[PDB]
């Protein structure tokens, strides 16, 4: 469902 | 009808207050299904409609936890930001991204979409290609690297393409007769005076669903679009819409002017005018 | 960037005293997110509020509706309260049954 977000 | 999952997550550095606040809020077309703040009591990703108390103990963990992974993710991110753009680390500072997917009535994907902000203004978003960045600022420059050389762009579309366009048919289909419904609007005029003998006509649409409806006000044929005022479409509080447009028109003229009213519920637009 | 809310305050049904409804306080276009919303009836805040369907624009802007369940009266006033840094004075907007 939710994404796993990544690192700026 | 086609449809959609949107994600919007949001990060807030609070200097001397403590550990960012992050909070994230989900919707299936227009409809919150879904949420998670780092403030609550016990932080715990939980439903925001019924239909989402089909699911197991399960998913509600994995949901808070990979909620809370991406807490600290932004928390990294916020203080990554500070560095690029060269900012005080005393100063409050906002992230704000959106994810999701859109769909077709088959089923089938139809957009995907993910992009950031920060402090309110354009950072980076992930072209329609899905496989491209388009960074605003040079500091969003760099991220854009990083993930051009860890393939976070594939990585994504993996996302997009399977787990997304995937549970948002599940949602779609455990509550389906909260999701797939069509509220109608029921319409009214109201009336107000005004000086120099000018009256002001304001047209009401009331308890619809799908959010999307149009308002006109009609002269002898032709739409007074741009001398009318109208606010952006609102949630009831119930999981309804509202809207009003209205216009200023001459007095004792107000029955020579009509509201026309577009929406998904209603095969014949709406028409009203006045009722003394 | 800063962006002064918009507080619009409404009800679910036209109002028709001794009727259940609800009453909206929709707080939108603004920026940063840190905003204070209070219901008010008769000056006096209410206890039970919700928050909820928060979300922003292509703006960047937040979005968020606070309502409550209640039965309008023609004595009863209700305000809507918010607070936000970009304005030095909390901005109070009240509830027209005749909008």
């Amino acid at each position: 469902a939710v994404y796993n977000f990544a690192t700026m | 009808g086609p449809h959609s999952l949107r994600y919007f997550v949001t990060a807030v550095s609070r200097p001397g207050l403590g550990e960012p606040r992050y909070m994230e809020v989900g919707y299936v077309d227009d409809t919150e299904f879904v949420r998670f703040d780092s403030d609550a009591e016990n932080p715990r990703y939980e439903p925001r409609a019924r239909w989402m108390e089909q699911e197991g103990p399960e998913y509600w963990e994995r949901e808070t936890q990979k909620a809370k992974g991406n807490e600290q993710s932004f928390r990294v991110d916020l203080r990554t930001l500070l560095g690029y753009y060269n900012q005080s680390k005393g100063g409050s500072h906002t992230i704000q991204v959106i994810s999701g997917c859109e769909v077709g009535s088959d089923g089938r994907l139809l957009r995907g979409y993910q992009q950031y902000a920060y402090d309110g203004c354009d950072y980076i978003a992930l072209n329609e290609d899905l496989k491209t960045w388009t960074a605003a600022d040079m500091a969003a420059l760099i991220t854009k690297h990083k993930w051009e050389q860890a393939g976070e762009a594939e990585r994504l579309r993996a996302y997009l393409e399977g787990t997304c366009v995937e549970w948002l048919r599940r949602y779609l289909k455990n509550g389906n007769a909260t999701l797939l419904r069509t509220d109608s609007p029921k319409a009214h005029v109201t009336h107000h005076s005004r000086p120099e003998d000018k009256v002001t006509l304001r047209c009401w649409a009331l308890g619809f669903y799908p959010a999307d409806i149009t308002l006109t006000w009609q002269l002898n044929g032709e739409e007074l679009i741009q001398d009318m005022e109208l606010v952006e479409t609102r949630p009831a509080g119930d999981g309804t819409f509202q809207k009003w447009a209205s216009v200023v028109v001459p007095l004792g003229k107000e029955q020579y002017y009509t509201c026309h009213v577009y929406h998904q519920g209603l095969p014949e637009p709406l028409t009203l005018r006045w009722e003394p | 960037i800063q962006k002064t809310p918009q507080i619009q305050v409404y009800s679910r049904h036209p109002p028709e005293n001794g009727k259940p409804n609800i009453l909206n306080c929709y707080v939108t276009q603004f920026h940063p997110p840190h905003i204070e919303i209070q219901m008010l009836k008769n000056g006096k805040k209410i206890p039970k509020v919700e928050m909820s369907d928060m979300s922003f624009s292509k703006d960047w802007s937040f979005y968020i509706l606070a309502h409550t369940e209640f039965t309008p009266t023609e004595t009863d006033t209700y305000a809507c309260r918010v607070k936000h840094d970009s304005m030095a004075e909390p901005k109070t907007v009240y509830w027209d049954r005749d909008m």
